[PDB]
C-alpha cells in the first residue's frame, strides 16, 4: 500500500503520464514546488522539508520512473527522456504559473533538460549534490589518496552484462548501506528502520535495475546536455554541497557557474552526500529562505 | 568558510623518556573527516607524516615511532589523540593536525597551526 | 595441483620468512623470475617458459595469498610482497644478477625490491600496470566509452568486506567478466581456462588476498615515493596493450619518471592479458629483449 | 605507431528515397575497439555522430536517423557496416569511420579518410 509513511496533511497519489504510472506525495496550498529525489531513495528524503514548505507553498515529491512506487519509464533512461515525465507530472498540478524545482543526486539529471528547455516554466532552481551530467564527469578519479572514491560507483553501475544487478542480488541491504554509509559524515541519522525501508524498496528486482539503468544512459545525457547547453540558465539559482567525507564540496556551484547566470553556492560543514537527511536544519533553512525572499 | 577548523593543544616541554598526549579537536563532528593525521616539522628535518586514522580506525605510523605513539579517535569528545610515549630530543618539532576531507573530485587537506613539542 | 605443469617444469615450494610460497620452475643457466597480476597465476607465463628455459631458468611463483602460495605475514604493501619475493629469487641465484619480468599488480609487489637491490636485478620487464604511485590518483571513474578499466582499484580497497559480499557465489562470473572487459582477444579464454582461474581465487583466503593488495594501494604509494628518490639503472622493457583494455601510452610514459634506460611497446589488438591475448608478439619481444648481448 | 587503422567503403551518389551501405573495416580484430562510429561532416556544419556500436552490440543513433539507418557489426569480416535507407538530400555529408580504444588512464580516437554521399 505505502513504502514509506505519508507526513500529516499530505496524499500518497498516482499519475499517468504518457502510459508511465507515476507516484507521487503531495501537500500544502500555495505556488507549486517539486522535490525530485535522487539514487538508492525516494520521496521520503523529503519528508522533514515537505511540511516545512507545505505552510507557503503546494509541494509535490515524485518517485522517479522504476524508482519507489513509480513505473519504470517506457522511453528511455536519459536525462532528456525522464525530464518529459517529470516536467509533465509538474505542469498537470501548475498549468498557468511558474514552479520551483529542488532536486538532489540523479534528480539533477533527469530533470536539467526540462528546465534548459521550459525556462519560462521554472521560478527558482535549486540542486545539490550531483554533477551535471557532461564531461567534466569524465574527470572523477577511479581512487584516492584516502581510498576507495566516492564515484566508482558510476562505472559499477554501467557496467555491461548486469554485473551490478548480478552482484548485488540478494545483498541489497548490504550493498545500500555500503553505498549509502560510506557518502554520508553522519551515519547516524539512518537508523536500521531507514535503512530497511530503502533496501526494500530499491531491492525490488524492476527497482534494482531502473537504478543502474539510469548510469547505463549516463553517457546519452552528457551528449544531449552537450547541445542543451548552448543556452545558459536565466532563473535564480541555488546550489547545495556538503563539505563533509561524501560530498561533492566547491564542485557544484563551479559546474553550475558554467550553466547558471545567477547563481549563489553554499557548502554544508560536516555534512555528506544525503544533506536533507544528514543536515536537516541547516540545508531546510538554507532552502525554505531562497525560496521565501521576495514572496 | 572553511569547512573545518583544528586546533591542536598539550604540547610543551619534556624530558627524554617523559610522555605526551597530543590532542586536536575539529569544529565539525570528527566522522565528517574521511583521514586524521598527524605531522611534525623539526629545524632542519623534512615534514613528516607521525600517524593517521581512517574513519573504520585502521591506523598507520612512521617506522620511527612505531610502538611508541598510538592515534586514536575519540568521537564522543570529537577529539583525535595522539599518545607519544618513550620520547627522545630527535622528537622536537611542532605537531600539527591534518584533516583529509573527500569529494567528488579528490580530497581537501585541512591543517591546524600546531602545537610545540620541545624535548630537552 | 591447480593448473597444468608444463613437460620439464616442476611444482615445488619454499619457505621465506615463515610463509610457504609456490612456484614453478625449470631450465638452466641464469635465473629469470615471472612474476603473475590479479585475477591469474603462475599459469600465465606457461606460454612463455619453456621458451625462455632453452636459455634460462625460469621461476614462476605465485604471489602471496594467490595460486597455492601462503598469505603474507607482514602485509600486502609493495615493499612488504617485495621481501618474500626477493629472497625467494636470492635463493635460486645468490651470487648472480638476475632478471625480472612482471605483470599487473607484480609490478605493485616488485618495484620495492627492484629499487632497493639493482644489482641484484639483471634486466627489467614490466607490463600492464602502473608502479603505485600518485599517478593512480588521475585514472578515471567514467569514461567517455562508458564504465572506465580502473573502478576496481576502488571496489577492491572498499572498507568492510564489500567485493568479498558481493563477489561471494558469484566468483566465476565475475571472474569472467572483468577478465574479459579487460582484454580485446576474448577467444583465448575458453571455458577451461576461466575455469582454472576461478577455481584458483575463490578460495576464501585467495579472495580475500586478492583485494587486500588494492587495500594496501595508499601504503604502496607512499613507500615508493621515497623509493622513488633512486632511479632504476638496468635495462628496462615496458609491454602494454594498444586494444581495448590495456594500458597505452601510459605504461612507458610513467617508466621513464623512474628508469633512465628503458624502452616500450604498445602492441595493436591486444588487451590487458598481454601473455594469452597476444602470445606471439609478446613472448617474442621478451625473449629478444632478455637474449641481446648475451 | 598507430594502434589501429581504418578503411572505409561505400558512398557515393543516390537519390532522394535511395539506399547505401557504408563500410568500416579495422586494422585489428574489432573487438579490440570498445566504441566503433560513424560521423558525418557537410560543408559549413558541424561534424556530427550518426550511429555507434559497443562491443556488448549496444548501438545509439543521431535523431535524424532513426529509423533509417542501421549500425552492425561483423565480427568475422572485423567490419562495422552502415545501412543508410530512405535518404533526404538532408543526409548529404562526408562520413567518416571512428574508432574508439578505451585504455586505463581513457580513450584514444582514430578517423578513417571518408567517403562522401550525396543525395541529390
Amino acid at each position: 500500500a505505502e513504502e514509506f509513511p505519508v507526513p500529516n496533511g499530505f496524499e500518497s497519489a498516482y499519475r499517468e503520464v504518457d502510459g508511465v504510472k507515476l507516484h507521487y506525495v503531495k501537500g500544502g496550498q500555495g505556488p507549486l514546488v517539486m522535490l525530485v529525489h535522487g539514487f538508492g531513495q525516494t520521496w521520503y528524503e523529503w519528508h522533514q522539508l515537505m511540511p516545512e514548505l507545505a505552510k507557503r507553498f503546494t509541494v509535490i515529491a515524485p518517485d522517479l520512473p522504476g524508482l519507489g512506487q513509480s513505473e519504470p519509464p517506457k522511453t528511455g533512461y536519459s536525462g532528456e527522456q525522464v525530464a518529459v515525465y517529470l516536467h509533465k507530472l509538474a505542469r498537470q498540478f501548475s498549468p498557468d504559473r511558474p514552479f520551483d524545482l529542488v532536486a538532489h543526486d540523479i534528480g539533477i539529471w533527469n530533470t536539467y533538460p526540462m528546465v534548459v528547455k521550459n525556462q519560462a516554466d521554472i521560478a527558482r532552481l535549486v540542486y545539490m549534490e550531483a554533477p551535471i551530467p557532461d564531461a567534466r564527469i569524465y574527470r572523477f578519479p577511479a581512487f584516492t589518496a584516502q581510498g576507495e572514491s566516492l564515484v566508482w560507483h558510476f562505472s559499477f553501475f554501467a557496467a555491461d552484462d548486469r554485473l551490478a544487478e548480478t552482484l548485488i542480488a540478494g545483498k541489497e541491504r548490504f550493498f545500500l548501506e555500503h553505498f549509502i554509509k560510506s557518502h554520508a559524515s553522519n551515519t547516524e541519522v539512518f537508523s536500521e528502520r531507514l535503512l530497511d525501508l530503502y533496501a526494500r524498496s530499491y531491492a525490488k528486482p524492476h527497482s534494482l535495475n531502473a537504478s543502474f539503468e539510469y548510469y547505463r544512459a549516463l553517457n546519452e545525457s552528457v551528449r544531449q546536455n552537450a547541445e542543451l547547453a548552448k543556452t545558459r540558465l536565466q532563473m535564480p539559482t541555488m546550489t547545495l554541497a556538503g563539505g563533509g567525507h561524501g560530498g561533492m564540496g566547491t564542485f557544484q556551484l563551479e559546474q553550475m557557474k558554467a550553466y547558471a547566470e545567477d547563481v549563489e553556492g553554499h557548502v554544508l560543514p560536516g555534512c555528506g552526500h544525503w544533506l536533507p537527511e544528514e543536515c536537516a536544519a541547516p540545508m531546510n533553512r538554507l532552502v525554505i529562505d531562497f525560496l521565501s525572499r521576495g514572496r | 568558510m572553511a569547512q573545518v577548523k583544528l586546533q591542536e593543544s598539550g604540547g610543551g616541554l619534556v624530558q627524554p623518556g617523559g610522555s605526551l598526549r597530543l590532542s586536536c579537536a575539529s569544529s565539525v563532528p570528527i566522522f565528517a573527516i574521511t583521514v586524521m593525521g598527524w605531522y611534525r616539522q623539526a629545524p632542519g628535518k623534512q615534514r613528516e607524516l607521525v600517524a593517521g586514522i581512517k574513519r573504520s580506525g585502521d591506523t598507520n605510523y612512521a617506522d620511527s615511532v612505531k610502538g611508541r605513539f598510538t592515534i586514536s579517535r575519540d568521537d564522543a569528545k570529537n577529539t583525535v589523540f595522539l599518545q607519544m610515549n618513550s620520547l627522545t630530543t630527535e622528537d622536537t618539532a611542532v605537531y600539527y593536525c591534518n584533516a583529509q576531507i573527500l569529494s567528488w573530485m579528490g580530497g581537501t587537506d585541512y591543517w591546524g597551526q600546531g602545537t610545540q613539542v620541545t624535548v630537552s
